[PDB]
């Protein structure tokens, strides 16, 4: 019910405007009077016209290059809204963000505030800034801060993809009113026509969507090959692939051509490429290599005097206890000598001081994080990616175009550089079709990731005029599938073509054929299957023994075993069931799988590569082969070069036997009894009867036939696939999902059948920061009652502690009482919710809840000092800082839940646990504000 | 190098550990397990470098060199620039 139209304007820049279908198209108006705002600069050709679009009120979508200057917009807008009196609020995504927006409005525009959740700032301004999700509270609340609002700005937009906090910017949108107009700010994307449209589609007015490539400074890319005399220009300044530079650059992979980061680093200084960022994807490395950096000094002493009287200033305000704490003392000489870090691990006072220092020009190398890029920009002449490379957590793989591409945009810095220079140290051989995506590709479309959440559900049951359904209908992920759907028609078809011109496998009793050979593959993973039951399994687990080690996909070829050991389930989320039996052995991982410690990481060597002995632990149902022989292990195998005379002597059995290596009979040598297997051993005989007395076998020309045939079953697959994918055509498809959740609501007593908010549900509006079903639970069942005021809070720490620590400590009674308390109700809850039909496991519900600073967070309540909680754990300084503050956050939304079911017990309880909470380095805000 | 056993040590299995093995002495990668699916399950075997780490600290009361402090603004797009050894 949209249309689009595409204007034409002038330097490489496009407008294109949404409008409702039943409107005529009219061309934008020139200005009528003097501009509302006027800029020291000569605008560009994108601000321009967006401008124009504010001008003639209606909305825009700027879609433009980080640091190319779409806050102007923004601004032109706010100065027309107070120019006519009206309000205006500008929203964006994190605090500190925020943050900095507030202070960057305020110089030009004098009333301003800000609202976060640990902020309010002249809360009735005419221009107030916010984080976005404490302007969905105040849409739910009905609150007048929105009355005499004309215009929302929204930065950062494309943020809306975030799995977790983009709901909100999707139900925030879905709230305000029709006649409010809207600024989009927002980084390249690549369907941002599409967001147009549905915010037309959603208010019923034009958008419009103005991009740009423009770089206001340019940059220049280079890559390093490891050990490389050099780095290599691969992208130009005009944004053109050089791929004689990555060839050549490869080929010194290759080591046909004929890698610190210190030695980067020290050009970059010499060179005066000056300050830069360096990038790593670990926490661990970016201090690694900072500290590499500090053999060489980059501050001048009066610099050093300028690090040293801001940072002891930041510092002033910190308790002297917290003061000398070993986290703040180290740091300093980094500062002192140009070193900095920036990770999400560390301390926030700390944090901020190397950000204002950055700024000021005394800090010359940053070491950061990735998040680094997804924070208040601060940009940098130069950019090191340290890795090519980076792992998901399951397997590894290249960084992303829109990975690269917020990056890489850290680099270039509008007033002070004529170019920006970004390099990419890369470790593996790279494809000209896999290099040209990573950095002269697009980035990633701004695809909603809406989700229904307990809150939203029943804070839209409580509001008057609008229902948790009217939500999803006219959601952007609704709006994605809606329009989506022509596509898959055409991929259908497409498909289809597909599958007709490759149906010519010569005779068509292959397919008989390939089926037969597939049972074969699925019987033959059922003969595995027993081969690697305990039982039969641990009495052939002897060191030195040849073993094939298979994981999920990724196969590791012949390892030999070392050890193997019992161990138990330690979740301890669920119940410890049973034991789990892991076999250490020797397989051949890969140059990048050694460089990381976690035993997940491991990977097996790739085609081209030599490969590497590592020991790693597998469970016993990935050994997918055993084997006769047994070989001679030394006995120390720490050391490369001994590991490495495994390989050797793996490969000394396979040339003896190239027919394969040997395997041990599951009866004959295993003895396993099972009657089953014997019937999957005869199935398997029969099938190979049946396998040789097909013809195709014994032709010639049977794998090019063969080979059509897994190629037309795959088309299949995909036009059944998507035949499936259009049913689903006219249907909202998370409506059913709610339709449980809305049962489960009725079931647990927080709303009636006829859907009025109930008190259980009121009060459960509240929690916003965590699961709410839960807690509201829990204090109808009077657990907050009885306990302890640092239990209270404590217990809570496990709603809103997320991160991953290897273990929790054992804990006394006060504390653990609870646990066991709530694990109960817990369980409770995903009984109920299995009956409605969701899905969910109850080991997985139960062990979302993470205890492992139940006690730091106990200790920090009663009174101890900062330092002493850190001993404690080993989860770093600022994950420990972020779950405390996260609970304060809880807490507030406990406090507000409490009131609202009168307990005035329960709202001092929770009220004056924070108190004990709050205090010291925790809760500093030095990020100035 | 190699040679065939095809003898099962039933210790194994009856005691819940190895038996007649030599064990070598090495270090496995890591603290989990690789076949560990969902995390549904933890096992434990049962040693930090942070910045503010002894071994650290003192590297930085010991003294480093500056290299170039203020020629010019900065240099194009230059195909190699090269850096030593
Ligand atoms: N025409 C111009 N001439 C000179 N400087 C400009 C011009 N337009 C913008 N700038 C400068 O561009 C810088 C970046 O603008 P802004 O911070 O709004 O960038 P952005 O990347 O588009 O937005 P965001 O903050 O949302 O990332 C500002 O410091 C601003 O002063
Ligand atoms: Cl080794």
């Amino acid at each position: 019910r949209v249309k689009v139209q595409s204007v034409e304007t002038v330097e490489g820049c496009t407008h294109e405007v949404a409008l409702p279908a039943e409107e005529d198209y009219l061309p934008l108006k020139p200005r009528v009077g003097k501009a509302a705002k006027e800029y020291p600069f000569i605008l560009d050709a994108f601000q321009r016209e967006a401008i124009q679009c504010v001008d003639n009120n209606q909305s825009v979508l700027v879609s433009a290059h980080t640091s190319a200057g779409k806050t102007v917009c923004a601004e032109y807008a706010i100065a027309l809204a107070l120019r006519e009196k009206q309000r205006v609020i500008f929203t964006s995504p994190i605090k500190a963000l925020s943050n900095q927006k507030y202070r960057e409005m305020y110089e030009e525009f004098q009333d301003v505030g800000l609202m976060t959740g640990d902020v309010t700032i002249n809360p009735t301004a005419s221009c107030l800034v916010m984080t976005t999700e404490i302007l969905r509270s105040m849409l739910y609340r009905g609150s007048e801060v929105m009355r005499e609002v004309a215009w929302v700005i929204f930065d950062e937009i494309h943020y809306m993809r975030d799995s977790e906090r983009g709901v909100v910017w999707e139900e925030t949108i879905i709230l305000l009113p029709d006649n409010v107009h809207y600024v989009f700010l927002s980084a390249t994307i690549p369907n941002a026509r599409q967001f147009a449209e549905w915010i037309c589609h959603l208010h019923k007015q034009p958008c419009h969507v103005i991009y740009t490539d423009y770089r206001p400074t340019p940059l220049q890319h280079y890559i390093f090959p490891a050990g490389g005399d050099g780095l290599h220009l691969v992208v130009d300044e005009n944004g053109d692939f050089r791929e004689d530079n990555f060839n050549t650059a490869m080929q010194v992979l290759r080591d046909a051509g004929d890698s610190n980061v210190f030695k980067i680093v020290k050009m970059i200084m010499e060179r005066n490429f000056q300050p830069v960022i360096i990038f790593s994807f670990s926490k661990k490395d970016c201090e690694a290599y900072a500290l590499q950096m500090t053999k060489l000094d980059f501050n001048t002493d009066e610099e050093k005097k300028m690090v040293e009287e801001v940072f002891s200033n930041a510092i002033d305000c910190l308790s002297d206890e917290d003061k000398k704490l070993p986290q703040v003392e180290h740091v300093l000489p980094l500062l002192k000598r140009g070193i900095g870090i920036h990770h999400g691990g560390l301390l926030p006072i700390l944090k901020e001081t190397i950000e204002i220092l950055f700024s000021e020009g005394l800090i010359k190398a940053l070491f950061a994080t990735e998040t680094f890029a997804m924070g208040i920009n601060m940009p940098a002449r130069t950019v090191l990616f340290t890795n090519a490379r980076k792992f998901d957590g399951k397997d590894f793989r290249w960084i992303s175009s829109g990975e690269y591409i917020q990056m890489s945009g850290r680099a270039g810095r509008r007033g002070m550089d004529d170019r920006g220079i970004v390099i990419l140290m890369v470790d593996e051989k790279m494809s000209p079709t896999i290099g040209k995506q990573l950095l002269k590709g697009s980035a990633d479309p701004l695809n909603s990731a809406f989700h229904l959440t307990y809150n939203m559900v029943l804070n839209l049951l409580r509001v008057e005029e609008i229902n948790p359904e009217y939500m999803l209908e006219k959601s952007f992920y609704q709006f994605q599938h809606y329009r989506a759907i022509p596509g898959v028609v055409e991929k259908v078809k497409n498909s289809e073509e597909q599958y007709n011109k490759i149906v010519i496998p010569n005779e068509e009793s292959v397919v008989i054929y390939y089926k037969i050979r597939q049972q074969l593959a699925k019987l033959g993973k059922e003969i595995e299957e027993y081969i690697h039951k305990p039982k039969y399994c641990l009495p052939f687990l002897q060191p030195g023994r040849l073993v094939k080690v298979k994981n999920e996909g990724d196969d590791f070829g012949w390892g030999v075993v070392v050890n193997f050991s019992k161990k138990s389930n330690v979740k301890p989320n669920s119940g410890e069931l049973d034991p789990l039996y892991v076999v250490e052995v020797l397989l051949r991982c890969s140059k990048e799988s050694l460089k990381n410690s976690a035993t997940e990481a491991a990977k097996p060597a790739k085609p081209d590569e030599k490969g590497e002995m590592q020991v790693v632990p597998v469970l016993v149902h990935l050994l997918s082969a055993i084997s006769s022989v047994r070989l001679y292990i030394p006995k120390d195998l720490r050391p490369v070069d001994n590991r490495q005379s495994v390989l050797k002597s793996i490969q000394e059995v396979q040339k003896r036997f190239p027919d394969g290596i040997p395997l041990l009979d599951p009866i004959d040598d295993m003895g396993i009894q099972d009657q089953g297997l014997k019937k999957v051993i005869q199935k398997v005989e029969a099938f190979e009867h049946r396998m040789y007395s097909h013809p195709l076998h014994n032709d010639p020309n049977l794998e090019t036939v063969y080979t059509l045939c897994e190629k037309k079953a795959q088309i299949a697959i995909d036009i059944k696939s998507a035949k499936r994918e259009l049913k689903k055509a006219r249907t909202v498809l998370q409506m059913d999902e709610l339709k449980c959740r809305k049962r489960v609501l009725r079931r647990l007593g927080f709303a009636t059948s006829s859907d009025v908010i109930e008190m259980k549900g009121r009060v459960a509006c509240e929690i916003s920061s965590a699961d709410e079903l839960l807690l509201t639970e829990m204090m109808f069942n009077g657990l907050f009652n009885d306990l302890s005021a640092e239990q209270a809070t404590a217990l809570l720490s496990c709603f809103v502690f997320q991160e991953n620590s290897s273990e929790m400590p054992k804990l006394t009674e006060q504390l653990a009482g609870p646990l066991r308390q709530m694990q109960e109700c817990a369980k409770r809850i995903a009984k109920v919710s299995a009956e409605a039909k969701l899905e969910i496991d109850e080991e997985t519900y139960l062990s979302s809840f993470k205890p492992h600073l139940m006690d730091v967070v106990y200790t920090w309540a009663t009174g101890a000092t900062f330092a002493h909680i850190c001993k404690m754990t080993d989860v770093f300084e600022g994950s420990i800082i972020r779950c405390m503050r996260r609970l304060e956050e809880l807490l507030r939304q406990m406090c507000q839940a409490a009131k609202a079911i009168g307990n005035t017990e329960l709202e001092n309880k929770f009220a004056e646990g924070i108190t004990k909470i709050k205090r010291d380095i925790v809760f500093a805000a030095s990020l100035y504000l | 190098s190699f040679r065939t056993d095809k003898k099962p040590d039933p210790a194994n299995w009856e005691y819940k550990s190895l038996y007649r093995g030599d064990i070598a002495r090495y270090k496995r990668k890591g603290d989990s397990c690789l076949g560990i699916n969902p995390k549904k399950q933890c096992i434990s075997w049962e040693t930090e470098k942070k910045h503010s780490r002894k071994q650290v600290e003192r590297y930085f009361t010991k003294k480093s060199v500056g290299l170039m402090n203020i020629s010019k603004t900065e240099p194009e797009p230059i195909s190699f620039i090269p850096v030593k050894d």
